[PDB]
DNA sequence: ATCAATATCCACCTGCAGATTCTACCAAAAGTGTATTTGGAAACTGCTCCATCAAAAGGCATGTTCAGCGGAATTCCGCTGAACATGCCTTTTGATGGAGCAGTTTCCAAATACACTTTTGGTAGAATCTGCAGGTGGATATTGAT
DNA sequence: ATCAATATCCACCTGCAGATTCTACCAAAAGTGTATTTGGAAACTGCTCCATCAAAAGGCATGTTCAGCGGAATTCCGCTGAACATGCCTTTTGATGGAGCAGTTTCCAAATACACTTTTGGTAGAATCTGCAGGTGGATATTGAT
């Protein structure tokens, strides 16, 4: 009776919803903090609209996305369905990020 | 206070191809960004084309061979022709 | 005293435009010819990314175009993607794609 | 108040969102960590950029037009929010 | 006689070609394809020679900077052969092929 | 045909220079694919420099400033 | 009359460089000193390189240098190479670089 | 007729740097293209940073923040270190 | 471990393709004093919007157990690519003219520009009007155990 | 294939956050007027670009042989997905204080443009000058058989 859906069903299941929709995942406060936090490490007593806090998570959320289907690509290429730190290091390699 | 924007012609525009649909304001927002981002990719490639020919004037010619340096293929075409029609059209006016 | 859009048969405006390719040091002059055609070509480019989200509105019984709806214009039509390869629309979120070893079962 | 290891706010959950919509079906464990690092260098450039923007036209507050031209000099445009 | 094994010779070349800078594609048949390309856009064009070069000089070091990112692709995969399927992960990833 | 004139031997070359150790067969063909769209690429761009400039001589400059707007930025022929 | 060049400490032609920003469409003026601080500039990247590749050609037994001294001392530097990142060097060719897992099991 | 270029000066740098060493033609050309190249890029960016401020003149403060955006760390710190130094030396000089 | 076939190095030598130097020559520039005009900093200030804090509440993060199945080590072998010798086709190098067509110079008519000066097509805020977000319920599609 | 635990699609329904019209000012276009001038159009010169010819030699192509790489198959440890229980912290809603930005006014250090004078930078001839690419000799290292 316990029912249970077998490895990888709820994350196909994941893929699709995600890829249906458009608000951003990661929470809002907590985003706003880090990027808080590293510009107060640049310099301090900097104050933010909040549409600036939002234009950047609109570009990192984009930039993540578009960086994990390219590490997908990598796991793949090597005969595998997990991506792993080497496919996220193999596509910034070949980006240019760090090549 | 006062700021521009392409919105109501990008609105005229989009009554003209769907007369009965809408846009929200933030899709106008993109739309806007769209219009100042094309406008300065071929305005930056008309002024380097013309100060490769020494010219000091840039015309409706360089606007042209601009669009086709930065648009792929068919849109190309199609602008090059929207573009040489309202010129031509334009000019045989007054 | 006509406008020079409507002598150009152009929605867009021309004199905003010329008046843009002036003040951006652009070059020393600018021909008269330069914002009619360019103001021509950005029209033409907005008409072409409207019908197509205006369709993905429709596909999803939407009325009014919402950025989803500008993204799925753009990324479903080579040129528009390609033109916009390196430009990201705020709350357009991506196109459905699943690869195929992903997918359960077998045949 | 002081700002400390606020990284962490991008959770485990959060992260495997963003994969899933990026069409990924299975994470290693060491995945979270390496996408926190990958994470920070991006905003530590675009936010250095942002702010050298702010402190050239003399303010105080980093406005989303900073931001929009930082990223468009990363090649990275925006739209969406004044460009 | 003598043999040297598999791969030997392969190290040996890969150590000579990093040392030097010479264009690898023979000349004369590099300005026949560039001629040939270049006319289905515009016909009856001449070509300064320096044009030419600077083509070839271009291509070559893309040609070479490829073959690096797809080399990588091949051992990311644990294999040290490449193959089409590299060049294609790599240039996918570049932007170049969508 | 001149896109065959661009020799296994020399493909070889290349990617020893790129610190490639071993080839698969099809490597040839798909090198030659991807160099003609290259080539394409580039000379489309400049040779529409020459025309704009109403030349009937492909420059080196052309090719410089075509490369460039590639993002294929060149040093030593101008510019 | 002496060289604006003289007055700054540059070898860069100050008076190009001035003339240069006009004829460029940068803005509708230029400041006096935009063209000094900019040959400094330019002036200092050029003697970094220089630099570089002298030593380059130095450790190579050559008093002349030629593209390749220049290739080494971008690629070998890691800002110089992030500067040029996405530029060519005609007859440059490449670093000696074999993967690890291509050399022969000793 | 009549190609100008930053050989001699280039050339000057060379001796200050290392007096017995010379340089190839093809390699002098490699060292015009770097200078007209960064000259366009910092240019370039001194030239946005005044129109995003409303501003129609470019002075030493925009050749700057144009160096810091551009120029990987170190190189910048130099960079706009010799930039202030060849200034400073400029405006004392009767 | 012992030869043996080759590849790799170093010191030395020197003709010349390419670099440095004298040299002169001329126009293209660059520098200074002088008159006119203005871009933009300090000084004041109206008023948007940014930082903070309090208060409630449930959407989600955190941490744990459990076990399916993915990743990776190990073994086996078919066959694709590397190495190499043989034959020889084509690229390369260099003298030659014939000419296409960039680069220069002169003429001049079509076409910009800043100041004027009149006029309306946009923009911001107030007024007016509706698509759809979000909640509910039920018929259909999908999964996974047996 | 049969049956149960669940997720999923889908159309009707409806208050509200956000969109689509109405007003009235004000930057900001647009007919004319001169005066100025870009740069197209033509006659003209000569720098290189193309076609032709011709041997030497250096690659390229082909065929043979087999080492060893790639991938198929089997196996198992253990990582990572799915599900659950607990409650923290993000989200939603406003109210307050003021930091700082953006509009207006005032005024001088600084910039554009001649107009005039001087020389520095480009070029090239023809001559002057030389670093280093090849090519040789002999020594030692690398590789791979047995
Ligand atoms: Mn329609
Ligand atoms: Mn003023
Ligand atoms: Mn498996
Ligand atoms: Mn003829
Ligand atoms: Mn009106
Ligand atoms: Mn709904
Ligand atoms: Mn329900
Ligand atoms: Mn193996
Ligand atoms: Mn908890
Ligand atoms: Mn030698
Ligand atoms: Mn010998």
């Amino acid at each position: 009776k316990p029912h249970r859906y077998r490895p990888g069903t709820v994350a196909l299941r994941e893929i699709r919803r995600y890829q249906k929709s458009t608000e951003l995942l990661i929470r809002k406060l907590p985003f706003q903090r880090l990027v808080r936090e590293i510009a107060q490490d640049f310099k301090t007593d900097l104050r933010f609209q909040s549409s600036a806090v939002m234009a950047l998570q609109e570009a990192s959320e984009a930039y993540l996305v578009a960086l994990f289907e390219d590490t997908n690509l990598c796991a793949i290429h090597a005969k595998r369905v997990t991506i792993m730190p080497k496919d996220i290091q193999l596509a910034r390699r070949i980006r240019g990020e760090r090549a | 206070t006062r700021k521009e924007s392409y919105a109501i012609y990008v609105y005229k525009v989009l009554k003209q191809v769907h007369p009965d649909t809408g846009i929200s304001s933030k899709a106008m927002s993109i739309m806007n960004s769209f219009v100042n981002d094309v406008f300065e990719r071929i305005a930056g490639e008309a002024s380097r084309l013309a100060h490769y020919n020494k010219r000091s004037t840039i015309t409706s010619r360089e606007i042209q061979t601009a669009v086709r340096l930065l648009l792929p293929g068919e849109l190309a075409k199609h602008a090059v022709s929207e573009g040489t029609k309202a010129v031509t059209k334009y000019t045989s006016a007054k | 005293a006509k406008t020079r859009s409507s002598r150009a048969g152009l929605q867009f405006p021309v004199g905003r435009v010329h008046r843009l390719l002036r003040k951006g040091n652009y070059a020393e002059r600018v021909g008269a010819g330069a914002p009619v055609y360019l103001a021509a070509v950005l029209e033409y480019l907005t008409a072409e990314i409207l019908e197509l989200a205006g369709n993905a509105a429709r596909d999803n019984k939407k009325t009014r175009i919402i950025p989803r709806h500008l993204q799925l214009a753009v990324r479903n039509d080579e040129e528009l993607n390609k033109l916009l390869g390196r430009v990201t629309i705020a709350q357009g979120g991506v196109l459905p794609n699943i690869q195929s070893v992903l997918l359960p079962k077998k045949t | 108040k002081v700002l400390r290891d606020n990284i962490q706010g991008i959770t485990k959950p959060a992260i495997r969102r963003l994969a899933r919509r990026g069409g990924v079906k299975r994470i290693s464990g060491l995945i979270y960590e390496e996408t926190r690092g990958v994470l920070k260098v991006f905003l530590e450039n675009v936010i250095r950029d942002a702010v050298t923007y702010t402190e050239h036209a003399k303010r105080k507050t980093v406005t989303a037009m900073d931001v929009v031209y930082a990223l468009k000099r990363q090649g990275r445009t925006l739209y969406g929010f004044g460009g």
